[PDB]
């Protein structure tokens, strides 16, 4: 889990510094908005990284959710396809932000739906747990829960087409 | 020689405070440690190079007028040089003392300022201290008629510091002080506004961490002004308000500068004015404030020639009207629209109407009650309170002259009329004034900022004497300070440190407590062990943390008392239950303790 | 258990921490003047998290010695059970660190991490009993001494948990204070460390069973009934304790698991119960 | 129910043809009925 456990222990030490306030809070809550009127993406690999985590749930949800993204990553050696993928989710992620800037870290959109994008592509209590949560809470939102789940299986859909092509 | 001389030396300007230049267009350093040969070295070599030949000639020329010729003046202006270090002349201490003893020889004990001055130089022993020269000299001082000398004296007879203590003595000492203050106030400055003069009296090294560590201090600090503080449209009138305020009351760094706030706020309510409607969301409320302070100004006279009545009462009253709604503050203005349709118009009862509309207000420190207080002795009839209650209220709040005639009234009033309460007071206002009695404060600062420590001694030392506490923290600091762990304890001479623990010491008399965590160190550093037991029992009899745990640390070890494990655990308890945040070095320090009773057990 | 690598980034991480926590305490020395301040200074955050780091890992090597002192080396279907049944128990533990805020932090992970230690050598020790009763060698009797040895390693659990029990008990019973929630915590970790005695118990029982059997069968009905017996038993007990004692503190949630965990061990009871009743 | 197959049905097959843009309009369609994989598999058959 090489890849999975650099996410895990960056999450976890942003959620250090977070938790004692070394870093500025003010900078990590950078959104579409903050970071493109200041071009600092790495506000956006730490959205990816934090959640303004200092909740030991948060924690847990840090370990189960790194656990399933190794379930995930483990079962192709096409990794290339990986990053491609990734990559094009974060781009569409930072338009579809353009048009919303939602509330919710970067960390918990990517994580969700690359599980959304494995899952759609084919213990159990952690999946379904995460789903319904975040259905549950971008839901009321037009196009929150349509960057939350439609994206991931849109580029799926792309790669399951060109199989198909 | 002596007119040359003089007319060269108009030519120099002696000396120059950075804390006003500052305000045409920070921190500092002190000494560690000392050494005679050391100073001795530096002041040679500046001798040596720095000085103008200019500076040459005239210092030459004005020896020789005072050696060949008694000018008794030369003599004294070279005192004065050699010890304030003006017109950029290096300090000498030793010199000085001859040339004031001269001096002294030549005007057979009549010029009280050399009187004074040789007085404290004899009594801390600069140049073996004998205390019984220097009364005889400040009894001297006190017969001519010098207010700093009487005052001294009544304190040293008021704390009980090397004399036997009375309270009659300062007692009427204070009243005949305040009573010569109270004339030196104009009708004009007492009754309608104070002459508002830049305090100095903060203590210094809080520019630091603080005394006895950070997070650590019992004493809260007192930095009381500093550069006060809190995107395009509305920060606009929120930077040029902090500025105003902030070249109002000038800071430590740099004084007030009048005229430039004036200029600005005429500036920003000329522009401002005529849609004042559209900033209702925030900027509205300081507005209001700048607009408030022009008024203020104005009615002063302040950064001007003369004040502006009508001018700046039609301003305030629309200031009012503006925070009727969005409910602004409401009480400079009032007070003011009180002080003047008291004084300038002679209608009262809207006065009086003003004066309760500001009473329960926050800003109002004493003013109000004591116009009201005023004006119901003035005119019973008005069903206003009653005098001695408004009297003590406003002494509670503290503005000044409250004090002055608070204890002209209850002199003559029972009321718990006991002698004690009288003394405090008098001595309260008398040392709180502080504009007339201790001016020195300011040239302590000033040639504190610019590398001249040693005077910045003197001063403070000189103060200290009349009772300044934050003088006496700050000649102390500037003496002896704690050093790091682990780190060599400082140089200086004994004598240096003998002072430092009089002077900290009687700080913690006063009513402070954290100097005598530092004296008992200093002795402990001596190595007295005896006293400093009750240095920090004392302490600790009002909570001191790190008192307590020394106080632990003192028992356990074998000084004095002899290893009485048990009481120590109990401070550390003790300690560990006051206060929260060091539970783990109690524990910890406990954890020793029992290590050593295992490591004890086995053999 | 652990590859070569896993060894070397072990010893990296700890020269790493030795030195960091070096640095940090000398630094902070320096820069301080007394013992008391450089205290408040150390447990600055940053500061902290690394002495917290510091902490963990000596607690580990300790543990790590500890378990070799008294378990010498360990059979892989030990390693097997562990690495099966740590997790979901972690998580839970973690959920006990869920209930309180700051106040109540860095004792609460010290009971913790105690009481979790204490739960792998509880398994560790149920799993070297069936290895001793599979193991058994009929060519020497239960000896005092073989007997003796396991339940001192028995011993040494049960005193532990005891003292650990009544030195809480007797914190609650003096603590009467205005912070419920100190004995509230309290009583909940006397909660977990009494299901570990109940289980001694119980372990305790089984072996006197199977050694009475030895006993007699040297010397001269359904054991399963007796098993079963036992079985049913204990776990009555620990159903009957948390009744008792999740019913004073009303928990909202450990009670509802708890319990129903508790109702379906009891529907293996009625399991049992049927089975015996076809060996009645 | 082959009314999907209906829905599955494209303009001037074969998917060699200038109308991809119908073809990815079409599957966004069936994407809007994701719900069941059921479709999914069947795509095949």
């Amino acid at each position: 889990p090489l890849v999975t456990r650099l996410w895990t222990i960056g999450c976890l030490v942003l959620s250090g510094l977070t938790s004692l306030r070394i870093v500025d809070p003010g900078k990590v809550v950078y959104s579409y908005d903050l970071v493109f009127k200041k071009g600092q993406y790495g506000r956006l690999l730490y959205s990816i990284f934090d959640y303004g985590a200092f909740n030991w749930i948060s924690m847990i949800n840090i370990f189960v959710s790194a656990n399933h993204l190794s379930t995930l990553e483990n079962s192709f050696n096409l990794r290339r396809k990986f990053c491609w993928i990734i990559f094009l989710l974060l781009v569409i992620l930072v338009k579809m932000t353009s048009i919303e800037q939602p509330a919710a870290s970067l960390g918990v959109l990517l994580h969700e739906n690359l599980v959304y994008y494995e899952l759609k592509k084919n213990p159990s209590i952690f999946p379904i747990y995460m789903n319904a949560v975040m259905y549950f809470v971008y839901k009321r939102s037009w196009l929150e829960i349509a960057m939350n789940f439609m994206p991931g299986h849109v580029i799926y859909y792309m790669d399951d087409i060109i199989g198909k092509i | 020689p002596w007119p040359e001389a003089r007319h060269l030396l108009n030519t120099i300007a002696k000396s120059r405070d950075p804390m006003k230049e500052a305000a045409m267009e920070v921190g500092f350093y002190v000494p560690m440690d000392y050494s005679p040969r050391n100073e001795e070295k530096n002041y040679q070599s500046i001798w040596q190079n720095e000085i103008t030949d200019s500076q040459r000639h005239i210092y030459e020329l004005l020896v020789q007028s005072s050696e060949q010729f008694n000018n008794s003046e030369a003599t004294y202006t070279l005192s004065q040089i050699h010890l304030w270090s003006q017109y950029n002349f290096p300090h000498n201490m030793t010199l000085a003392h001859k040339y004031l003893e001269k001096f002294n020889d030549l005007t057979h004990f009549t010029n009280h300022s050399a009187i004074f001055d040789l007085a404290v130089m004899y009594a801390t022993g600069g140049c073996p201290q004998d205390s019984a020269k220097a009364l005889l000299y400040y009894q001297r001082a006190a017969q001519l008629g010098n207010l700093k000398a009487k005052q001294v004296l009544a304190y040293k007879y008021y704390s009980g510091f090397n004399v036997p203590r009375n309270f009659h003595k300062s007692l009427v000492l204070y009243r005949d002080i305040a009573e010569q203050l109270r004339k030196s106030y104009s009708r004009d400055e007492w009754d309608i506004v104070f002459p508002y003069w830049e305090s100095y009296n903060v203590r210094i090294s809080d520019f630091e961490s603080g005394l006895l560590g950070k997070g650590l201090n019992s004493v809260p600090s007192s930095t009381v002004r500093k550069r006060t503080t809190r995107d395009a449209s509305e920060r606009r009138i929120i930077r040029i308000y902090y500025a105003a305020l902030n070249d109002y009351k000038g800071t430590y760094s740099q004084s007030r500068n009048c005229e430039r706030a004036k200029n600005l706020l005429e500036l920003t309510y000329k522009e401002f004015q005529p849609h004042v409607d559209n900033l209702d969301p925030l900027q509205v409320f300081y507005y209001v404030r700048c607009l408030q302070l022009l008024g203020h100004m104005y009615f002063t006279g302040e950064g001007s020639s003369k004040p502006n009545i009508h001018m700046a009462e039609e301003i305030l009253t629309t200031s009012l009207e503006i925070s009727r709604r969005a409910q602004g503050p409401i009480g400079r203005a009032c007070i003011d629209l009180g002080l003047i349709n008291q004084y300038i118009t002679n209608n009262i009862s809207q006065a009086i109407s003003y004066y309760m509309k500001a009473m329960k207000t926050q800003a109002n420190n004493g003013i109000v009650e004591f116009q009201l207080s005023k004006l119901a002795t003035s005119f019973p009839e008005e069903k206003i309170g009653d005098p001695f209650n408004l009297m003590e209220t406003a002494y509670l709040n503290g503005f000044i002259p409250a004090i002055y005639e608070f204890a002209v009234m209850i002199e003559s009033g029972n009321s718990k009329s006991s002698v004690e309460n009288t003394a405090y007071l008098f001595k309260t206002f008398v040392d709180k004034n502080e504009a007339i009695m201790a001016p020195k404060l300011r040239t302590a600062f000033a040639a504190l900022i610019n590398d001249r420590s040693e005077v910045a001694l003197w001063a403070y030392s000189q103060l200290a004497e009349q009772g300044y506490e934050t003088a006496q923290v700050s000649a102390a600091y500037l003496m002896y300070q704690l050093p790091y762990e682990f780190e060599d304890p400082p140089r200086t001479t004994d004598q240096r440190k003998t002072l430092a623990i009089s002077y900290y010491t009687r700080a913690f008399k006063q009513g402070n407590i954290d100097a005598g965590v530092v004296a008992g160190d200093i002795y402990f550093q001596m190595q007295n062990y005896s006293k400093a037991m009750a240095l920090y029992q004392g302490a600790a009899l009002k909570y001191s943390i790190q008192a307590i745990w020394n106080l632990g640390y003192m028992h356990e070890h074998g000084l004095g008392v002899n290893r009485d494990f048990h009481l120590a655990k109990r401070y550390y308890d003790q300690v560990s239950e006051h206060d929260h945040r060091f539970y783990l070095a109690s524990k910890l320090s406990v954890l020793k303790l029992h290590l050593k009773s295992w490591l004890t057990w086995i053999t | 258990m652990v590859p070569e690598n896993r060894r070397k980034q072990l010893a990296i991480f700890v020269v790493v921490t030795y030195l960091l926590t070096f640095y940090c305490v000398y630094s902070a020395t320096k820069t301080s003047v007394s013992f008391l301040q450089v205290t408040l200074k150390l447990n600055e955050g940053f500061n902290l998290m690394v002495l917290s780091i510091f902490i963990l890992l000596n607690s580990t090597l300790l543990w790590q010695l500890l378990t070799k002192l008294l378990f010498g080396e360990l059979r892989l279907i030990e390693h097997e059970h562990i690495f099966e049944r740590l997790p979901f128990t972690i998580i839970n533990t973690l959920f006990m660190s869920s209930l309180f805020h700051e106040r109540y932090f860095f004792t609460v992970a010290f009971f913790g991490l105690l009481l979790l230690y204490l739960k792998v050598f509880h398994w560790i020790l149920k799993d070297r009993l069936e290895a001793l009763l599979q193991s058994i060698n009929d060519s020497t009797t239960m000896k005092t001494l073989i007997f003796s040895r396991f339940s001192f390693n028995l011993v040494l659990l049960a005193v532990v948990d005891y003292q650990i029990i009544t030195r809480c008990i007797s914190s609650i019973y003096t603590n009467q204070k205005s912070d419920i929630e100190s004995t509230s915590l309290y009583l909940i970790q006397v909660m977990e460390f009494t299901m570990l005695l109940i289980d001694l118990l119980n372990l305790f029982l089984q072996t006197c069973l199977n050694f009475w059997e030895f006993y007699r069968s040297q010397q001269s009905e359904g054991k399963f009934m007796y098993e079963k017996a036992i079985d049913v038993f204990t776990r009555f007990l620990k159903t009957a304790l948390h009744l008792s004692m999740l019913i004073p503190f009303r928990m909202p949630m450990m009670l509802l698991k708890d319990v129903v965990w508790d109702i379906l061990a009891l529907y293996q009871s009625g399991t049992s119960l049927w089975k015996i009743w076809r060996n009645n | 129910h082959n009314v999907l197959d209906v829905v599955l049905r494209y303009i001037i097959p074969d998917p060699v043809n200038d109308r991809v843009i119908t073809a990815v309009i079409k599957n966004f369609v069936l994407f809007w009925v994701t719900l069941l994989p059921y479709v999914k598999e069947k795509l095949d058959d």
